[PDB]
């Protein structure tokens, strides 16, 4: 039977959840959604049917009789099973009549029960739409019937250019991703409903596919009773899967440790070229197993998690492929870049943490991960990498290295492809990996950032050739796979978007957020009751979906003056106007809040530099301020740091973000709307007032008499209510009072902008 | 054993690869340099490299020390396998130094990681904004990045049987600075041999764990043996070659690729003077030999 | 071989060296001076009173008829031409804060400045940090005496850049009144090695 059958019939087995609650026929959601694929000529072979049909113990059981055996719905039914975890896995079936199910209930958010035994649990939902992100609100909500009609009319718009091929899979998990992703799994209260249906059936398909590959290693051909006659604990206890974690090093240097002067141009191409070599080894080697994008439960943040079949052939696949992959960098990147490649072998119990240790998967894949990379190259990679040395008199302009240099310019070959693409980086466009392009790839391919148009004539006539887009309109037809990643550019220029603005500083700003305790929430944040791959996925997905997606919207939202360079997982680099990344650092933290209600806390450095700022520099110096940030403690006390802060513009001033809005914006706010009819004499006093503020701490008595004379000279163009107020801050709250007064004066300094 | 304890009176440029950028200390190949440097200077090369060569003189790179604190890069430690509770290398991941001491609470947990980092306070990074003035032209603008040492704190290299030539070197080399823009305001500092004996408890000791106390590179011999059941880190050294007397133009030497020094290893290996440059009218040597401090893990 | 050239650098008219284009600088005045790190005091960098002095130096050393005697000060590499360097500067930190504190001020001021359109007559007022005169620097140059037989002449050449530096500026807005300085203190002393004719050399410096 074939594996492209299973994998679709795992992608579509809960097809008829959709198209049970959404029209009205009261019958099992199996067999309207075996019907309603059935309605498609193309996806009739009965292979597909039987998998979508029968992937419940009640439906198996009341034709395992008639059907044989190895039919490819055992499969399909133990792979639900083991994505459930300890959430029903035996009952009845949605769309039967010995119950009352709810066709109407929003599923809820992940982050109810993260953390929760230190934050609380709730109830919270996401509302129905038609991108946008959708937020979660505390308010109850519904699912009207029209919903559900509209998502099936748009799928029964994309099912009718899809077919059960290989080269398809990709447009199908597309169209869970568009559609199902906010639609519950599960219709039952008196548990959580917030797992989505497109997570659970990727993890589903998933399972599946690493199953049927187990199966064909191990020569298994009885899946029912290997399965279904019994409760499969002798197949639960073995090791049927591997979790690969690939692992990408040395991003920070090689994208930001860079010193042309043209330098900040090429730090979104540096970013895009990175995370694209990520997503496409990852799907070569997904090719090269013969398995679906499915199986990557996780990719982004330099980090890759696939779900794998334990077998030898894949473990040869795999041993073939780190071989290749170690050659091409240290070929192109000597050991400035690197990926590792451990994995871990996993049981179905593991999986469903029925033996109690589903953490200890990922415990143990952290271990062979840093154990692969404590010793990365063998003794013969470091001889070939001292004999390969050679005296120079030239180097390249930006990455300083003396091998793979033009001969007309002193620049490096991916330092000019880099360029080259990131002049090409522009608004909508597409990326294509063939024989020929810019940026070099591994295998022995290539890559440009071509538009639409020469894109069509690059695939209605050619072998092998991928094509990556940012958005996917008409997800059927036109093959693409889709690549998120925050890249938001209101200017390329970083020039004419300094001088745009009229008032402030002429000074760049950049912006590095970090969540604090991400790791610590993935380990420990979901409550061992609820703990199965399905809403582990969930949660990783809405993480990144937040950050790449989210990011772009609501920086496009506003005309903010950022040009983010990168955004991907947990993290965040921005760099644009000053005053704009100010303005958009609270507004971040806002709507993070809002989208994790408050389970997770980000921190964040804030750096203020000119445009020659060296780029290096302006990331050394944000990433120190980050980690400044991340070292907030109020009290000496406490165990671990609050990490809930923000660092404004140099490692002494590390607020907390409740601290900074309130406190800082309101006396900014008071300050700018007492002082704006002050003369230029009152900017000078204003100069006298932070330069007594700083000096305060050793000037007791004196320092605060000619602070109250300042303010004295002042109290005729500003009043003597807010001399008064400035006298009580002073003696009361100094350092944001200093704060406040600097983020004055640089924001209406009059030396252009 | 006979700590070389440096006292900086300004700030100091220690680059990686780049002149905006500045490293709080020194490897043992750029001390090298500086102190063959000195030796050609006053006329004694030859004996120096043979001291070093025949490892009369052998010392490690230079460490932070704060107030008689002397602290050595985090150990790369197969450890961590406590994999039931606590952090082991996750807040163990901001923390780049540890006392010299304090390596056996290392090494069984108990190591406090947030408090070890405020702990450890030495100076601050700055970035020294400069001109090239051009009397018709437009001023060229360049920047230096710099690290100023606070008042108790400085750096120190292990050096293990002193002797009076290496002694000679590090007087002459006290005039003539250390790092980057040394003849610029950069390279100044003071230094002590100042024997200590808790130091020597250490170092007196054996132990199945060998920490890399510098940078490194096993000779191709013994390089395969080096590599087994070994944790480290590979750092490229180069650079232009510093000299009056070679090539009559600026000429970047081989890139030497090193053991990093915390790396940690179970077979002990004596690296090698090396040539990275051989076009020239003289050698260029890149110190790897290897300094180890040996724990029990 | 290696000599050291001490001193002391005293403002005659208040002095404006550099930029600390950094926001703790910035925020507190609008062209601040440079600072230490850590201490925030000023300071004259190594590079400043050495590109000055050198400026000064060949210009003296030409007068419309680099040369030699300046390459081997203060080194060359441009394209064949190598010589390495004979003077070491250092950063000069600023010596007067317990002498400055008895007159009850700080070491720093704010110049207030400004320019007169000629064609509407409106003026147009900035502020410039500068260091106040009567602030004192004691520096170390040291000089690697590689050759016994340019040493008088390089020392010659030393004291003649000095001396063009107390007819001049040292940083900053000098033709508008800054930076003037004096040199007192002027000695040499042989920090490593034996040299005989520190004498000569303490009586160059010394002139
Ligand atoms: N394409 C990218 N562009 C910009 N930043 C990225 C990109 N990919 C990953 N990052 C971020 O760079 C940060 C650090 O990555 P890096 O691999 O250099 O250090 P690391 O996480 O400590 O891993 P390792 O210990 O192997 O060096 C990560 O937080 C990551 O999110
Ligand atoms: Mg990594
Ligand atoms: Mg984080
Ligand atoms: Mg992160």
């Amino acid at each position: 039977m074939d594996k492209i059958n299973l994998v679709c019939g795992s992608l579509l087995a809960d097809i008829g959840k959709i198209i049970y609650r959404g029209t009205s026929e009261r019958a099992k959601h199996s067999k309207l959604g075996g019907d309603f694929i059935k309605s498609f000529e193309q996806f009739r072979n009965t292979e597909l049917t039987d998998c979508i049909r029968y992937h419940h113990a009640q439906e198996i059981t009341s034709v395992k009789s008639n059907k044989e055996k190895n039919s490819l719905f055992y499969i399909t039914y133990i792979a639900d099973n083991i994505s459930s975890g300890m959430d029903r896995r035996k009952d009845l079936e949605e769309g039967a009549e010995g119950f009352n199910w709810d066709k109407k209930v929003a599923l809820g958010s992940v982050f109810n029960v993260l953390n929760e035994k230190e934050k609380g649990r709730q109830n919270y939902s996401y509302p129905f739409v038609a991108e946008p992100l959708n937020f979660p609100t505390a308010t109850q909500n519904q699912y009207t019937t029209s919903y559900y009609d509209g998502l099936i009319t748009d799928m029964k718009t994309i099912l009718q250019r899809l077919k059960p091929d290989k080269e398809h899979i990709n447009s199908l998990l597309q169209m869970m991703e568009s559609l199902w992703s906010y639609v519950p799994s599960s219709t039952d209260k008196n548990q959580l409903v917030d797992i989505s249906l497109y997570d659970h059936s990727r993890t589903t398909a998933a399972i599946a596919s690493a199953i049927y590959d187990y199966f064909q290693a191990e020569n298994i051909t009885d899946y029912q009773k290997e399965l279904f006659d019994y409760n499969a604990t002798e197949f639960y206890d073995k090791n049927a899967f591997l979790m690969m974690n690939f692992d990408m090093s040395g991003v920070q240097n090689f994208i930001y440790n860079i010193s042309g002067s043209k330098a900040l141009k090429s730090l979104r191409a540096r970013s895009f070229y990175l995370d694209m070599l990520l997503e496409y080894i990852s799907d070569n080697l997904l090719e090269k197993l013969e398995l679906s994008r499915a199986n990557i439960l996780y990719v982004g943040g330099g980090h890759a998690y696939l779900l794998l079949a334990n077998t030898n052939k894949t473990k040869a696949i795999l041993s073939d492929f780190e071989h290749d992959l170690k050659t091409w960098f240290l070929d192109k990147f000597k050991i400035d870049l690197y990926v590792a490649m451990a994995y871990t072998e996993v049981s179905a119990n593991d999986l469903m943490n029925h033996n109690g240790h589903y953490r200890d998967i990922y415990r143990r894949l952290s271990q062979k991960t840093s154990a692969k990379k404590a010793n990365r190259y063998t003794a013969e990679e470091i001889l070939n990498l001292n004999h390969q040395g050679t005296e120079n008199a030239r180097e390249c302009r930006e990455c300083k290295r003396s091998d793979l240099l033009i001969e007309e310019d002193d620049i490096c070959e991916i330092c000019d492809s880099l360029q080259k693409v990131s002049r090409d980086l522009t608004r909508e466009n597409i990326f294509v990996i063939a024989n020929e392009g810019v940026l070099d790839m591994p295998f022995g391919k290539k890559m440009s950032a071509l538009s639409y148009s020469q894109a069509d004539k690059l695939k209605k006539s050619n072998a092998e050739v991928q094509i990556y887009a940012k958005n996917i309109s008409e997800i059927g037809q036109n093959l693409m796979t889709r690549i998120d990643m925050g890249d938001y550019t209101y200017r390329s220029d970083f020039h004419e978007m300094l001088e745009e603005v009229e008032v402030g500083i002429n000074r760049l700003g950049v912006l590095r957020a970090d969540v604090d305790n991400l790791g610590q929430a993935f380990i420990n944040g979901i409550p061992d009751d609820y703990l199965s791959i399905s809403r582990t996925a969930t949660f990783s997905r809405a993480m990144s979906r937040f950050f790449k997606n989210y990011l772009n919207q609501l920086l496009a939202e506003k005309s903010y003056k950022i040009n983010v360079i990168y955004a991907g997982g947990d993290d965040l680099f921005m760099i644009g106007a000053w005053q704009d990344i100010l303005d958009f650092s609270i507004v971040l933290k806002q709507k993070f809040a809002d989208f994790t209600q408050n389970k997770l806390s980000i921190s964040a450095g804030i750096g203020m530099f000119r445009e020659k700022y060296p780029v290096a520099r302006m990331a050394s110096l944000t990433g120190d301020l980050e980690d400044a940030a991340k070292d907030y403690k109020p009290d000496e006390r406490a165990v671990q740091a609050t990490k809930n802060a923000v660092t404004l513009f140099d490692a002494t001033n590390v607020f907390s973000w409740d601290t900074l809005e309130n406190d800082i914006f309101v006396k900014l706010d008071a300050i700018t709307k007492n002082f704006e009819k002050l003369d230029e004499t009152g900017k000078a006093f204003i100069y006298r007032l932070i330069d007594l503020l700083r000096g305060v701490n050793e000037n007791q008595q004196i320092n605060i008499a000619r602070l109250a004379y300042t303010l004295s000279r002042m109290e005729e163009k500003i009043g003597k209510t807010f001399a008064q107020e400035l006298y009580n801050w002073a003696n009361a709250d100094r350092k944001t009072l200093i704060m406040a007064l600097e983020i004055y004066i640089l924001k209406t300094r009059e030396r252009a902008a | 054993m006979k700590i070389i304890k440096l006292y900086f009176e300004s700030p100091v440029h220690f680059g990686e690869k780049r002149l905006s950028e500045s490293k709080i200390t020194f490897s043992a190949d750029t001390l090298f340099s500086a102190l063959m440097i000195e030796a050609v200077g006053l006329g004694k090369e030859d004996e120096f490299y043979q001291l070093a060569s025949n490892n009369l003189v052998k010392f490690s790179d230079a460490f932070p020390f704060i107030d008689q604190y002397y602290y050595i890069p985090k150990p790369m430690f197969n450890l961590k396998l406590e994999k039931e509770d606590e952090n082991p290398s996750k807040a163990f991941k901001k923390l780049l130094y540890v006392p010299i001491d304090s390596l056996e609470d290392y090494l069984s947990g108990g190591l406090d990681a947030y408090f070890e980092r405020e702990s450890f306070n030495l100076g601050k990074l700055a970035l020294s904004e400069k001109v090239q003035q051009h009397d018709f032209k437009d001023s060229e603008p360049y920047n230096v990045g710099t690290f100023t040492f606070k008042e108790n704190t400085g750096l120190y290299v292990l050096i293990e049987q002193t002797h009076p030539l290496l002694e000679e070197l590090l007087e002459n080399l006290q005039y003539s600075g250390i790092g980057g823009k040394r003849n610029s305001g950069y390279g100044k500092f003071k230094f002590e041999i100042l024997e200590d004996s808790d130091i020597e408890d250490l170092f007196s000791a054996k132990g199945n764990r060998k920490i890399l106390l510098s940078g490194a590179l096993p000779k191709d011999a013994e390089l395969e043996q080096a590599l087994k059941n070994a944790s480290y880190l590979l750092e490229r050294r180069g650079g232009f070659v510093q000299s009056d007397t070679y090539a009559t133009n600026l000429v970047k030497k081989q890139d030497l690729y090193v053991f990093k020094s915390g790396s940690t290893f179970e077979n002990s290996f004596d690296g090698d003077i090396y040539q990275v440059g051989k076009k020239g009218n003289h050698p260029v040597y890149k110190y790897a030999k290897s300094f180890f401090l040996e724990v029990s893990v | 071989m290696k000599l050291v050239i001490e001193g002391t650098i005293v403002l005659k008219t208040g002095m404006h060296i550099g930029g600390s284009s950094d926001f703790s600088a910035i925020g507190a005045v609008d062209s601040p001076v440079v600072r230490d790190t850590l201490t925030r005091l000023p300071l004259i960098p190594g590079s400043s009173l050495k590109g000055k002095m050198r400026y000064l130096l060949a210009k003296e050393l030409n007068n419309g008829i680099d040369q030699d005697e300046i390459l081997r000060l203060f080194g060359s590499s441009e394209k064949d031409k190598i010589r390495r360097a004979r003077l070491k500067f250092n950063d000069i930190k600023l010596s007067n804060l317990a002498e400055l504190e008895t007159f009850n001020v700080s070491s720093t001021e704010v110049k207030f400045e400004n320019t007169i359109n000629r064609k509407t007559a409106v003026a147009n007022p900035r502020q410039i940090e500068r260091v106040i005169a009567g602030s004192k620097f004691d520096f170390e140059i040291f000089y690697n005496l590689d050759d016994i037989k340019e040493v008088e002449k390089d020392f010659e050449n030393i004291k003649q850049g000095f001396d063009l530096l107390e007819f001049d500026y040292l940083g900053g807005h000098g033709t508008r009144g800054s930076g003037r300085i004096a040199f007192e203190n002027l000695s040499v002393i042989t920090a490593v090695g034996n040299f005989e004719k520190i004498n000569t050399l303490n009586e160059i410096l010394g002139a």
